[PDB]
């Protein structure tokens, strides 16, 4: 009957059939084993405890994220996942349905063939195919041409798209957003006085750069006010009753994805590889490239974009060209979203690879 | 075989005549006969071999040609119409319930028709079982048992009393006790009748009516013996079941001039009774009797419950009725209300978290008028009782030097696991109580040799199953263990004295089942009675452990790799499936434990035996013959224990059982409504492979 | 079959059999010898009086506590307290039972090895083993999270537990209350 549309986030992994509501199951993708000897002795410990179960009991585990750099780490950690995934959340097997998987742009190749021949000799589904994250929120959007942003912990990407092929020649993937913002803030918090050396600790970093920082509209003038006395601080408190008062650094962790040269790396800032990136397409096409360019992934949440972007962007790109910029409600969910309208739909019911076909053919299908 | 028609699986009527067109290696092509385009496909376990005249039926089933399962079903299919309930097969006899009355089968005529004449010298019937028990008793120097199973109304009730009739009739030739049970009817119901989902009005404990005989064979007394009544059930119901029947025609049928006394309220103020199911059995002219006052939301929003049989509203009057028939005094009576009405004020009683020092647990505000309405009923003190719900006292004597009375706060959830069991300690001694009394209405002349009937609840499956149906079904695999161990050792007993000869079958075992439930530090009853001892317990620590040690055993499976669809849902730390001798049967681990753990502290146990009234000191034994008292303080046991006390209970009762002889009868319900001539084949079908009749079949393989 | 919990206090050492109740016998742990000359010849003494009779014997012996600041003197008093311990109060032989045995939290190498094994080769148990007597306070109020407070005469410890791992390295061990009070 349905298919399943089940999110290989950087994050956050999402998880829900598809159509007609939101995601089911969203957790933050890490095991955790115990790291300390036992002594109450039931003894009923699980060997490894995967998320968001995992996120429960912190501090007496030694958190390993399987997601990490745009790859899966190994896939001894990964079909643990994915069982926990299926089984103690949506609660069906995989022999049920056909599914439907994501990946980042420009995969490493054959990581995604592995993965492909993995979970088909793993967990025996009747049919499988594998969607790129980004082109997915063009669905999301209801859109036809523009550039769409896969941007999550910590991979993003910036795919062009013309009514309604895709571009290969135009592609830009960067390793910076959002985990080098996490690993930042923590390298300047720390420089307020406030040490998180431990890993489960980290976590409470990501929850700060959720919730409290925004983007600031003229960086220097913004950094110019708060130089002075005047009160940027709002009060954070901790698990252990610890209050902590943040200011400067609020406004400064999110601003590290203009200017990557804060961290003094040589890539470029989104506002250029975005630009660079519609100056990659034929010049005719460009014309519909401004004014269709709409933002996704959860790591563009913060505050004060996209207009901190459209001010930016209309400053570099020619005079007299109208430049609005699209940013959707519910942005961390885009992706999942995108996948639930496309697999529920006609004609893609005879596009799955199957399993004669998939036993037939062998791994070098995904291609 | 190949060409003779074969039975076919047919939805409605269980299996159908048909042929077999092509075949396949377990899968055959099997064509109707009398709906020959519809031409399906079938498995192996789907066709039976069929006899070749279909203008027959069997009163000897060992006479048939092609004895299986279906060609059973057949003879109880064209016998239900030649008005014969009564089927021989072997040692088992099937009784079906006809739900009218046949023309001269019952009659006094027809008793001295059977009388003294053995199997194969007169046609199937219930009075040819109840004479062969009389004769497999003086002759052969053993005592009997009639062991009667399957679904309520099937006929367990009626084929007994007319066994019990024709063993005072036929033989006794008087002695008052056939009517005994018939005066008190109503009276052994209220307390021991709950209803379930399967069951609108089931008796939920083991009635075993024992008949003695002395050494010059003549019925010298009877006596009602009573096992395994459904402790959880006291206290806990789940969705649309309800606790007792006394429960609900207490709350129903008590007067205005009665209700006064008691200060009853409607089941939604009763935390015992507002869990489940509220609404009360009545009929058209009842439904017109019950106040105002006495209706719950429930009963205010939908009203009484439907069934021709049933009316809580009268039988609380027919049951006060039977109290004056039976042998129970009027000044009694009215201590046997005060009694019931306190365990329902019990439930009321709640306890909230600590307040600064020295830990525990206190009462809640609104739960002091819940403690002082009770501690009228059950004869304690206010403030004394407060105490002993809330602390446990021990001593610091205990072998070396003399000290004194020392105070241990009890947790939160201890108080909580502490006032269910007292509620479930109350009203099991009470029914011991009504039970004992009833038997000193005819106290017996003497004893040597005895013919009694084992009525049990068969085996119950529902669409979710909990720890009341592990219990039941429990009890059936062990009394379906002791049904072919005695159907072995009849074939045993029957080779060499008719000259058949020496051959032998491979037993039908089960012990890997009995393993997998219980052992010595090994079964699901093991792991269940280790998770009430330990400092937390859990639910999800519980499942967990029984997959993680006993993951070998064939006959456990984790939930989701379930054959019934429905059950899949269900996820690996949320339930078991275990199969037993009617089939796998899947439950859920949801308040499994939380039912088991109950446990009951020393001075709180010694509180209740040391009432302030007198008919409830009385309830706690022991007798006045060989006088001895219970002693002040105790040190173990502590947590007691639930599913144990419900092992040990069952465990006196099957060797009492090995030491009788054997007469299975079998009944079977032939549809839901009741009525005269229905037939429903998805549901006798069902109840010959739920009853251990299937097992029998397929232990029988002589051909002879 | 039934197990023996013997608690190694400096109080008051416990003795009792597995649950359910209370401790069967308590008593100041000393030993004491006679320090006075002897004149009325029944004889009629013992070379060492253990307690609960070296603490009706008041003021004609000399009490010397075995254990001082968390940790026995020496086992040959020791045993003899064993002996006490086992014979004239749990009365039990002890080839009987499996026993169990408590220790101070935080307490010096080689002292748990070296009374394991004068233990064994002395008395001749068939099976043991020693649990700190902290960790087991958790068990008592039946919780599987915080921190244990357990004082008692002479070592008290303050030790961490959490859902129910022991963090090593959060232990602190003070040799202060009781005796010192
Ligand atoms: N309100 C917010 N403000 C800033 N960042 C957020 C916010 N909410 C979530 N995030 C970040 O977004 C990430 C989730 O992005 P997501 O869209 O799940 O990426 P992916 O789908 O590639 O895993 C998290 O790691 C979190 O740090
Ligand atoms: N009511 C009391 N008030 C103060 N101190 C007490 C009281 N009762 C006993 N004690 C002290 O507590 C000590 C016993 O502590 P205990 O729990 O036996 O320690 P351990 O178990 O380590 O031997 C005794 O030495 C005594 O001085
Ligand atoms: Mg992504
Ligand atoms: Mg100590």
């Amino acid at each position: 009957t349905t298919a399943l549309v089940c999110d290989n986030g950087s994050g956050l992994v999402k998880a829900g059939f598809a159509g007609d509501d939101a995601p089911r199951a969203v957790f933050p993708s890490i095991v955790g084993r115990p790291r300390h000897q036992g002594v109450m002795v039931g003894m009923g410990q699980k060997d490894s405890y995967v998320g968001d179960e995992a996120q429960s009991k912190r501090g007496i585990l030694t958190l390993k994220y399987p997601i990490e750099h745009g790859i899966i780490t190994n896939w001894d950690d990964m079909e643990k996942i994915w069982h926990h995934t299926f089984y103690n959340e949506l609660r069906v097997a995989p022999e049920e349905h056909p599914t439907l998987l994501t990946e980042a742009p420009l995969n490493p190749k054959a990581n995604r063939e592995k993965m492909t021949q993995i979970m088909f000799e793993t967990f025996n589904v009747p049919a499988m195919y594998v969607a790129i994250q980004a082109v997915l929120s063009l669905y999301a959007s209801g859109r036809t041409t523009g550039i769409v942003l896969d941007s999550g912990d910590g991979v993003t990407h910036n795919v062009p798209i013309y009514e309604g092929y895709a571009l290969p020649h135009a592609i830009m993937r960067l390793d910076l957003a959002g985990r080098d913002l996490t690993d930042y803030l923590m390298k300047i918090l720390t420089e307020r006085g406030y040490s998180f050396v431990t890993t489960a600790e980290r976590e409470i970093v990501r929850d700060i750069k959720e919730k409290l920082c925004y983007v600031a509209l003229d960086f220097e003038n913004e950094m110019a006010t708060a130089a002075s006395s005047s009160s940027l601080e709002k009060s954070y408190e901790l698990p252990d009753g610890q209050v902590i008062t943040i200011g400067n650094e609020r406004f400064r962790c999110p601003e590290t994805l203009f200017q990557p040269s804060f961290i003094g790396m040589e890539s470029a800032g989104i506002h250029e590889t975005t630009y660079n990136s519609i100056m990659k397409c034929d010049i005719d096409i460009r014309k519909d490239l401004y004014a269709n360019n709409v933002m996704s992934g959860g790591t563009t949440m913060y505050p004060g974009i996209a207009d901190r972007m459209q001010k930016e962007i209309t400053a570099l790109a020619p005079s007299t060209m109208k430049i609005k910029i699209i940013a959707p409600p519910e942005r961390k969910y885009s992706v999942w979203i995108g996948g639930s309208i496309l697999a529920s739909l006609s004609t893609f019911q005879q596009m799955w690879i199957t399993k004669q076909e998939y036993d037939e053919a062998g791994p070098s299908i995904v291609h | 075989e190949d060409g003779k028609p074969v039975w076919a699986p047919h939805p409605t009527d269980g299996f159908q005549v048909g042929n077999i067109v092509d075949i396949g290696p377990d899968s055959l092509t099997i064509e109707p006969l009398n709906q020959k385009g519809k031409t399906f496909l079938a498995l192996i376990n789907q066709v039976f071999p069929a006899e070749e005249d279909s203008k027959k039926d069997v009163e000897d089933n060992c006479s048939l040609m092609y004895l299986n399962e279906a060609t059973l079903l057949h003879n109880i299919k064209v016998r239900y119409s030649k008005d014969r309930i009564y089927t021989y097969v072997a040692n088992i006899l099937i009784a079906v319930n006809p739900y009218f009355d046949i023309p001269k089968i019952y009659s006094s005529e027809t008793i001295k028709s059977y009388q003294g004449k053995s199997l194969g010298t007169m046609p199937p019937h219930v009075f040819a079982i109840a004479d062969k028990a009389f004769r497999d008793m003086k002759v052969l120097k053993l005592s009997q048992s009639i062991i009667v199973s399957g679904e309520s109304g099937a006929g367990k009730t009626e084929n007994t009393k007319f066994v019990l009739r024709y063993l005072t009739e036929s033989y006794g030739t008087g002695q008052d006790i056939d009517d005994r049970i018939v005066e008190a009817n109503p009276l052994l119901e209220a307390f021991g009748n709950a209803k379930t989902v399967r069951n609108n009005n089931s008796s939920r404990f083991g009635k075993f009516v024992e008949i003695h005989f002395n050494e010059k064979s003549s019925v010298v007394g009877g006596f009602v013996s009573h096992y395994l009544l459904e402790k959880s059930r006291i206290c806990v119901q789940g969705k649309e079941e309800r606790n007792y029947h006394i429960f609900y025609r207490l709350c129903a049928g008590a007067s205005e001039d009665i209700r006064e006394r008691l200060h009853l309220s409607s089941p939604d103020n009763f935390r015992y009774l507002n869990r489940g199911c509220t609404r009360y059995f009545a009929n058209k002219e009842t439904d017109k009797q019950i106040l105002q006052n006495r209706k719950s939301p429930e009963y205010l929003k939908a009203g009484s419950l439907k069934d021709p049989l049933l009316d809580d509203h009268g039988d609380f009057i027919r049951m006060c009725t039977a109290m004056k028939k039976i042998g129970l005094d009027d000044e009694e009576k009215l201590d046997l209300f005060r009694v019931v009405a306190g365990v329902l004020h019990l439930g009321n009683i709640d306890f909230e978290e600590a307040g600064s020092t020295s830990g525990g647990c206190n009462l809640k505000n609104k739960s002091t008028q819940a403690l002082e309405y009770c501690a009228e009923l059950l004869g304690l003190d206010q403030d004394d009782l407060r105490v002993s719900l809330t602390t446990r006292v021990m001593l610091t004597t205990a072998g070396g030097a003399k000290g004194t009375v020392i105070k241990v706060p009890l947790k939160v959830e201890q108080a909580n696991n502490a006032r269910d069991a007292l509620a479930k300690t109350v009203y099991s001694h009470l029914f011991d109580h009504v039970v004992n009394r009833v038997n000193q209405c005819f106290p017996f002349e003497t004893s040597s040799y005895f013919i009694g009937v084992l009525d049990i609840a068969g085996f119950e499956y529902f669409e979710h199953n909990s720890f009341e149906q592990f219990c039941i079904n429990y009890c059936n695999e062990k009394l379906q263990q002791f049904f072919n161990e005695r159907i072995l050792k009849e074939e045993q007993e029957l080779y060499q004295k008719e000259g058949l000869g020496v051959n032998e079958v491979h037993y039908v075992d089960n012990q890997d089942c009995i393993d997998l439930i219980e052992a010595r530090l090994v079964g699901i009853l093991d792991i269940l009675d280790e998770e009430n001892r330990l400092p937390q317990p859990s639910d999800q620590h519980f499942t967990s452990a029984v997959h993680q040690k006993h993951k070998d055993h064939f006959r456990l499976s984790i939930p989701r790799k379930s054959k019934l669809a429905i059950h899949r849902n269900i996820r690996d730390d949320e339930g078991f499936i275990i199969r037993h001798f009617a089939g796998a049967v899947c439950y859920e681990t949801t308040q499994f434990v939380e039912k088991n753990n109950d446990a009951l502290h020393m001075s709180l146990e010694s509180l209740i035996c040391e009432s302030r009234d007198k008919f409830i000191r009385e309830l706690f034994e022991s007798s006045t013959n060989n006088n001895k008292d219970t002693k002040q303080k105790a040190g173990k046991l502590s947590f007691i224990s639930v599913g144990n006390k419900f092992k040990t209970q069952l465990n006196l009762l099957l060797d009492k059982l090995r030491s009788t002889g054997a007469s299975f009868i079998r009944c079977i319900k032939p549809n839901l409504k009741m009525t005269s001539h229905h037939f429903e084949g998805a549901q006798i079908l069902s109840q010959l492979q739920c009853s251990g009749m299937v097992s029998v079949l397929d232990l029988m393989q002589g051909g002879f």
